[PDB]
């Protein structure tokens, strides 16, 4: 299957309260591996999946000084969105950015990412080309002629390509037994009689692995959505997710409704159905 | 500012069987800003020993995070999740629910 | 691993 690597930066300034709270996280597919906390004991880089503690102390050391440089970066954008928004030191921001890479089945490069969010929305962004930015408004555009003088799509660019693409496949091989393995989702039915004359049928997927699933339900057939509610896909905290999707029916027409799973560890996607 | 209010889903690491070990999970999903409270609640009295995750984002910026903490159902008690946040008038207490 | 990023917005 296809894989991905993906950073996550969250900084939030802290007025009248000092240095903004930060924290990175890395994940590859949906297998978190490394943090940093700003709040936490031991300011450095740490070590979130087994696979990964073998790596050795330049690796840590690296990771440190960089992810500690990322930090230092927001603590700054933070004070210059201020400026460039005019907005007063009274309240708290949060500047967001994400970046990574996917691979194909093949473990070659298929797409790159590199993206800031401000307070909850679109700042700018690196476009698929990996040559060109998106602003998201007359501020943004400011941060886009800088970047295009300082060739940052470039560098960015060869990083998305090259070393993102060559460690996800290294961290891949390393955490081999977590991360290629596909577990395939425990299904079940569960009923409430709601009154005589309605009653909710609950499809459930249990401790599957990727996150990735679809759980639809269908009437004679019928892809059907009015009186259905499908949960977020949740962890376990065992490395496995969970989903449920449900419907209401009218009492006695259960055998009409099918509940479809589709999954990456399914050689063929599950019907289910309801019986008293 | 995008402020975004949280989905809360209260449940458990494996089917509930009364007398067993277990772990009581309070996922909180689909918020902004990051700032938020989350305590489990044992009979209504906070859970000290509870352990969360470490802040992370999803493809349209809104955070989540997972807290939890081990513990053995009984008939008797009643857990539910205690959640504050920004976009909430007051906070919102979640009772855990055996089939969701 | 991380990137090697300093640019600033």
């Amino acid at each position: 299957g296809s894989h991905s690597m993906r950073y996550f930066f969250t900084s939030v300034s802290r007025p009248g309260r000092g240095e903004p709270r930060f924290i990175a996280v890395g994940y590859v597919d949906d297998t978190q591996f490394v943090r940093f906390d700003s709040d936490a004991a031991s300011q450095r880089m740490e070590p979130r999946a087994p696979w990964i503690e073998q790596e050795g102390p330049e690796y840590w050391d690296g990771e440190t000084r960089k992810v500690k440089a990322h930090s230092q970066t927001h603590r700054v954008d933070l004070g210059t969105l201020r400026g460039y928004y005019n907005q007063s030191e009274a309240g708290s921001h949060t500047v967001q950015r994400m970046y990574g890479c996917d691979v194909g089945s093949d473990w070659r490069f298929l797409r790159g990412y590199h993206q800031y969010a401000y307070d909850g929305k679109d700042y700018i962004a690196l476009k698929e080309d990996l040559r060109s930015w998106t602003a998201a408004d007359m501020a943004a555009q400011t941060t886009k002629h800088k970047w295009e003088a300082a060739h940052v799509a470039e560098q960015l660019r060869a990083y998305l390509e090259g070393t993102c693409v060559e460690w996800l496949r290294r961290y891949l091989e390393n955490g081999k037994e977590t991360l290629q393995r596909t577990d395939a989702p425990k299904t079940h039915m569960t009923h409430h009689a709601v009154s005589d004359h309605e009653a909710t049928l609950r499809c459930w997927a249990l401790s599957f692995y990727p996150a990735e699933i679809t759980l639809t339900w269908q009437r004679d057939g019928e892809d059907q959505t009015q009186d259905t509610e499908l949960v977020e896909t949740r962890p376990a905290g065992d490395g496995t997710f969970q989903k449920w999707a449900a419907v209401v029916v009218p009492s006695g027409q259960e055998q009409r409704y099918t509940c479809h799973v589709q999954h990456e560890g399914l050689p063929k996607p599950l019907t289910l159905r309801w019986e008293p | 500012m995008i402020q975004r209010t949280p989905k809360i889903q209260v449940y458990s690491r494996h089917p509930a069987e009364n007398g067993k070990s277990n772990f009581l999970n309070c996922y909180v999903s689909g918020f902004h800003p990051s700032d938020i409270e989350v305590d489990l609640l044992k009979n209504g009295e906070r859970i000290e020993k509870v352990e969360h995750s470490d802040l992370s984002f999803s493809k349209d910026w809104s955070f989540y995070l997972l807290y939890y903490t081990e513990f053995t159902p009984t008939e008797k008690d009643e857990y539910a999740c205690r959640v504050n946040h920004v976009t909430l008038s007051q906070p919102k207490i979640v009772k855990w629910d055996r089939d969701m | 691993i991380l990137g090697k990023f300093l640019h600033r917005l």
